[PDB]
């Protein structure tokens, strides 16, 4: 047995955990550490859900091929992007903290 | 007298290009039994004898009658007439089947996907079959329950959203139910071989808990929990 | 025949026919689990959309963030309607987190029953509401 | 002519019905080894084998000790001596190999502490040859065994390359100078029509309920296969012999078990007195089905009935433990509230005698050929087997026993493919049909197709249902018979003003019920005109003038000073009918019961005695 289908749902369910987690710790603790593991948090479990959208409505065997690419284009260029962020910016913990005290 | 209003799917393959229309027949519910499949009954045999059918037992233990009744999948013999005459009841066939005539569905693939799983007890031994009664523990018999009662109606897997867009390659609840039926049989011994030929994407992983199969079960059974049970021992099994 | 071929052969005759597909989703009875089911899905595609439309906007965009704010702020800051915007945001966000959770519950196999569907769906339904209302007011 | 597409087909064994015997010979002689193609009208799963809900006898002995030959004992005692001693010797002997077979399959079978198959008691068994007492070998699936049994049967059936006619309605047999070559049957999904030709022809479509009002058989138990073998000109067995339940819901005519009964269930009337001990003292309330029914019936007679107007009676199940209900009758439990409005736990069942079962049949080997009779004399027909419900071995006689059928499907299904494959080998000649064979049946389809007369399908129907359940009840004088099978005479003549109304060719129901009527009529003609040529009350059949039991001999006294009676004077002997298809007239001959066994050291011949629990 090569278990690649069984091993893939325990990932997702894995940063679920994860990601529920994160949240508040990022509420105590708005260091830069928790920025980049949020970043990487937020993008994948958001990757794996779409992943989950399009082998549902899309028929497959030839727009499966250019979603499933076009999908990780854009993971890609949004983990690049919120790292940018942490790295050239105030980060996305400080970013809410200005946000919601507007 | 007391009038019962009934408003039916109709199609009929032999009327040269005719669409699929609503027909409206009126019941007398006092002369009438009490189940929907007696009303289906009375129109084939006093109103209008082309209404074409699925019926068998009467009985609810057969599931030849499953339809859609007010957006409700289960059998027209279990299902009691709607007592409230200021309303129709709209008869549907099982939702996104291949209509074959009126409120008779295609269900060859249904059964495909019931072949597919090998709903039958191996052994790695099968030298000392038909002589002696395997054993089996009043304990180990329990989880049983609440499983080898399905009756392939069909009612939970047409009720998924999954197994609408996806009925291909997604097995749906009534198969997947089975297969967990023959995993915790403590006789059968290819346990792990059934859990691996569910690792693709879509015989399993098509279920998103959406639970329309549950709730629409002529039979009271829990097929999404069954369901649910099995992502656990595909998550945990060795080798 | 096989398992396999009965599939095949079942396609074939249907899809190079005159036979309609029947009624699914203009008739079938609106649940309150189904329906859920599909705000989470809306909700899980409208987040996903704002965090990548985020890190997008960082790359392509000119200006940093505290630039950015400024724009928000040039426009009259309405305390009816910037609590507004911002409800609309924790709303979404805050109802996929507690059927998140609602959802791991289920796959730890626990409350599949119809009973326990309703009940905690209420749950997650009340918990939303009260979650974003509440840190609308952070 | 041009009209229908005629596809033939080229198989070893041709087997019509796919119920439990259906399915057990289908799959069994391609486990043989034989090129096997199944007929079927429904899905194998809606065969009316799932209705079964009591259990299946079998002398394994896991409840208490118990021997196969005193189930043989119990058998031809509740046979009334009509029973086929020889098919009734090889049912109960291979009776605990055929259901360990099944268990061995996957049939998830009740347990107890030990482990094994869980039994229990029922109708009409007892251990030490009838003087031991209650026996409990009736192995269930916890009140869904026959359900359990079809799907068990189904799932070990598609480990062969059997083919399945799913949805195929059987119309005439292929019938070439007396020897059976096959069967021409109509689609339902296309409507074509298909004729399907192969060496050996098996017959497993099940009793003819439908020909009464009141039944708790399912819609489609329409003797189909007991009308085939008539047109083909072959006689069918003790077609008047039909059992009535003495448990049925007063409303749609659901069953509720006799598991019911062997667990604890008690029958009492509107009086209040448990009257089942006052008709039955040994047995009492757990007795043959053709003496419980007889009381209940009787009830009626004198005015106490349970029921709002007085006609039915009522089966307590008050005092029953709900810990019981639960585990070992959870299938009566919840059809109870949907059909009667009642919960088992607090009110007893609304229960009426209604009709059940068809022992009489096909004239059958304990084989399972089909035999015809021809001076005095009985002959195998060549390539032709039944098995079931439809068939008559005769292993249910005059009174079939409690949870026999079952038995009766799995033992002669098994039966069938044994004496196929101990006779000729796979890939052996199959016999040529003629080109313009089973003409008559299309063209039989093609009236009925464009039927313009005056009387609907659906109304002459009734207008049979209800004779017959007024005419053929459990109650019967030669004056109400005669009146009935002069009334069912005229009710064939009106076969010709049928009227129709569909008229295409996918899915005609319109079209396959009226062929069911053809069948259904066929039947009850057999059934009524047998009823009133028997001068005695035996079994299910009771005659009120003729209230004696007529044997060759007073079997009352002592077997010696006495001379024994003619052949054509005791009545005592399978009734074979024969019926013309064109006129409608019925001619009726007699063959003689089999008392010998397979062997008499093994297993003794039980002679006739005073019947009575
Ligand atoms: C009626 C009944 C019988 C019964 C019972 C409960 C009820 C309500 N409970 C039983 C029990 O608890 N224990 C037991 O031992 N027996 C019980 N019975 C009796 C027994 O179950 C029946 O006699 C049994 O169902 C008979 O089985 P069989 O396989 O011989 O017949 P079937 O199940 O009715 O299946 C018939 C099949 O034949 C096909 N068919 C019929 N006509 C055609 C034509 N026209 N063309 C093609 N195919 C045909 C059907 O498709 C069906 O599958
Ligand atoms: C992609 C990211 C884009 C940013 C936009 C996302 C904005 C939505 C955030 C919803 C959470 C509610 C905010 C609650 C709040 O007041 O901030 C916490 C604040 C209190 O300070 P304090 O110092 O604790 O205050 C003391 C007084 N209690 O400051 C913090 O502690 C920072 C914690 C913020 C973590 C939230 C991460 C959310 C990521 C989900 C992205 C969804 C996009 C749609
Ligand atoms: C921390 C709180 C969260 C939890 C507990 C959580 C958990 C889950 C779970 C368990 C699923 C699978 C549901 C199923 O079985 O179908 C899911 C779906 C999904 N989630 Fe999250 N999630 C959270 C936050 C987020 C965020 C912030 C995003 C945005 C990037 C997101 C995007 C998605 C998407 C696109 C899906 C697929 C929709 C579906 O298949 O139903 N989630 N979530
Ligand atoms: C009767 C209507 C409301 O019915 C519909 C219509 C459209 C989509 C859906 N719901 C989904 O489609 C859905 C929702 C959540 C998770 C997975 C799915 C999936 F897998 F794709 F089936 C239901
Ligand atoms: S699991 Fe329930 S709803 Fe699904 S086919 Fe079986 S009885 Fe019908
Ligand atoms: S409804 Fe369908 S997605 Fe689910 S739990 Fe049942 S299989
Ligand atoms: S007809 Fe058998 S289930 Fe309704």
């Amino acid at each position: 047995s090569s278990k690649a289908a069984s091993l893939h749902w325990t990932g997702e369910r894995v940063v679920s955990v994860l990601l529920l987690g994160l949240l508040p710790a990022a509420y105590l603790n708005p260091c830069s550490a928790m920025d980049y593991s949020l970043a990487a948090a937020l993008t994948l479990h958001g990757h794996w859900g779409i992943g989950q959208v399009v082998t549902d409505y899309v028929r497959g065997d030839a727009l499966q091929k250019a979603a499933k690419a076009g999908l990780l284009a854009l993971s890609a260029f949004t983990f690049a992007g919120l790292c940018y962020f942490n790295y050239h910016d105030v980060g996305i913990c400080k970013a809410v903290a200005m946000l919601w005290k507007l | 007298p007391r009038i019962k209003k009934f408003a039916i799917y109709r199609w009929d393959p032999d009327k040269t290009g005719d669409k699929p229309h609503m027909q409206t027949y009126e019941i007398d519910l006092n002369n009438c039994g009490p189940m929907v499949l007696d009303a289906l009954i009375k129109i084939k045999n006093e109103i209008d004898s082309t209404l074409t059918f699925r019926r068998s037992c009467r009985e609810g233990i057969c599931g030849s009658c499953a339809m859609n009744i007010n957006g409700g999948n289960t059998l027209a013999c279990t299902r009691r007439i709607d007592t409230n005459l200021d309303k129709v009841s709209k008869i549907y066939p099982l939702p996104h089947m291949y209509v074959i005539k009126d409120l008779v569905p295609d269900l060859s693939n249904f059964y495909a996907q019931y072949k597919s799983i090998e709903p039958y007890l191996k052994k790695k031994d099968e030298s000392q079959e038909g002589k002696q009664q395997y054993l089996q523990s009043i304990e180990e018999r329990e989880k049983l329950d609440g499983l080898y009662e399905c009756i392939l109606c069909a009612c939970c897997s047409t009720s998924c959203p999954s197994y609408w867009w996806n009925g291909d390659k997604y097995l749906g609840p009534a198969v997947l139910m089975q297969a967990y039926r023959w995993m915790i049989d403590s006789r059968d011994d290819f346990t792990e071989e059934r859990l691996a030929k569910l690792q693709d994407p879509f015989s399993l992983y098509r279920c998103h808990t959406i639970m329309n199969c549950t709730g629409t079960c002529p039979k009271g059974l829990n097929p999404g929990k069954a369901i649910a049970e099995i992502k656990k021992m595909m998550a945990t099994y060795k080798e | 025949t096989t398992a396999k071929e009965e599939m095949e052969r079942f396609w074939n005759k249907n899809l190079g026919s005159n036979r309609p597909l029947s009624p699914h989703i203009t008739i079938y009875r609106w649940s309150l689990p189904m329906a859920m089911s599909i705000c989470h899905r809306g909700t899980g595609i409208a987040l996903s959309a704002g965090v990548s439309l985020f890190g997008l906007s960082a790359l392509l965009l000119p200006g940093n963030f505290e630039s950015h704010l400024e724009l928000v702020k040039s426009l009259c800051l309405g305390p009816t309607l910037i609590y507004t915007a911002k409800f609309g945001i924790v709303f979404p966000l805050m109802y996929h987190t507690w059927n998140g959770i609602r959802h791991l519950i289920w796959d730890l196999g626990k409350g599949l029953t119809i009973p326990q569907l309703t009940q905690s769906g209420v749950v997650v339904l009340i918990l939303t509401v009260l979650s974003s209302v509440g840190l609308a007011a952070m | 002519s041009t009209q229908y597409p005629v596809v033939d087909h080229e198989f070893d064994a041709v087997v019509v019905g796919a119920g439990g015997a259906g399915l057990r010979a289908a799959f069994g002689l391609s486990e043989a080894g034989f090129n096997t193609a199944c007929v079927t009208k429904l899905f194998p799963t809606r065969s009316h084998t799932v209705a079964a809900q009591g259990g299946i006898n079998a002398a394994l002995g896991n409840m208490e000790e118990d021997n196969w030959r005193w189930h043989f004992y119990d058998t031809v005692k509740g046979s009334d001596w009509l029973g086929d001693q020889d098919a009734i010797h090889y049912m109960t002997e291979q009776a605990p190999a055929s259901v360990v077979e099944l268990e061995n399959y996957g049939m998830p079978f009740s347990r107890t502490e030990d482990g094994k198959i869980y039994q229990r008691a029922f109708g009409g068994q007892s251990l030490k040859f009838g003087k031991g007492g209650q026996a409990h070998r009736c192995c269930c699936v916890a009140d869904r065994t026959g359900h359990s049994l079809l799907h068990t049967l189904y799932g070990r059936s598609l480990r062969y390359d059997t083919s399945y006619f799913v949805e195929y309605f059987a119309l005439d047999l292929l019938m070439e100078n007396g020897e059976c070559r096959g069967v021409i049957a109509l689609c339902i999904e296309d409507g074509s029509i298909h004729r399907i030709r192969a060496r050996n022809t098996v017959v497993a479509t099940g009793g003819y309920g439908r020909t009464y009002f009141s039944c708790t058989s399912a819609h489609t138990s329409t003797g189909d296969g007991t009308a085939m073998v008539t047109r083909a000109g072959l006689p069918c067995q003790d077609l008047e012999f039909v059992q009535f339940h003495p448990t049925g819901i007063y409303g749609a005519g659901c069953l509720i078990t006799e598991g019911c009964r062997g667990e604890g269930g008690i029958l009492i009337n509107s009086q209040g007195e448990r009257f089942m001990e006052r008709y039955a003292p040994v047995a009492k309330d757990l007795a043959s089905r053709d003496v419980v029914s007889r009381s209940m019936t009787l009830e009626i007679r004198e005015g106490r009935g349970c029921g709002p107007e007085k006609d039915h009676v009522y089966l307590q199940l008050h005092h029953l433990p709900p810990e019981q209900l639960a585990v070992r009758l959870p299938g009566i439990s919840e059809t109870a509230m949907i059909f009667a409005g009642v919960d088992v736990t607090k009110e007893p069942i609304p229960v009426l005698p209604t009709v059940h079962y068809n022992m009489g049949g096909i004239p059958t080997n304990y084989k399972g050929q089909v035999l015809r009779h021809v001076n005095g004399q009985d002959q195998v027909v060549p390539g032709l087997y039944a098995c079931g419900e439809a068939a008559c071995a005769s292993v249910h006689g005059a009174n079939r026993l409690g949870a026999n059928s079952l038995l009766d499907l799995v033992v002669f299904g098994r039966a069938c493919a044994l004496s196929i494959a101990e006779s000729c080998r796979p890939g052996d000649k199959v016999p040529s049909i003629k080109p313009n064979a089973g003409e008559e049946s299309v063209m039989n389809l093609d009236k009925l197709r464009f039927a313009n007369g005056t009387i609907r399908t659906s109304e002459l129907r009734l207008s049979m249902q209800k004779s017959m359940q007024s005419h053929a009840a459990v109650f019967r004088v030669g004056s109400v018979l005669q009146e009935g099978c002069e009334k069912i005479l005229r009710l064939y003549g009106d076969l010709q003003h049928l009227k129709t109304f569909d008229r295409g060719m996918v899915w005609n129901t319109d079209l396959v019920e009226t062929l069911e009527l053809q069948n259904l009529m066929l039947c009850a003609l057999q059934t009524i005109y047998g009823a009133e040529a028997r001068k005695e009350s035996r079994g299910a059949h009771a005659r009120e003038d003729f209230k004696e039991r007529v044997d060759e001999y007073d079997y009352s006294k002592p077997i010696q000073g006495q001379q024994k009676k003619p052949f054509q004077e005791h009545w005592r002997k399978h009734t074979l009918s024969y019926v013309d298809v064109k006129t409608g007239k019925v001619s009726l001959e007699y063959r003689p019961v089999i008392d010998k066994t397979l062997n008499e050291a093994d297993c003794a011949t039980v002679p006739p005695a005073i019947r009575s629990y």
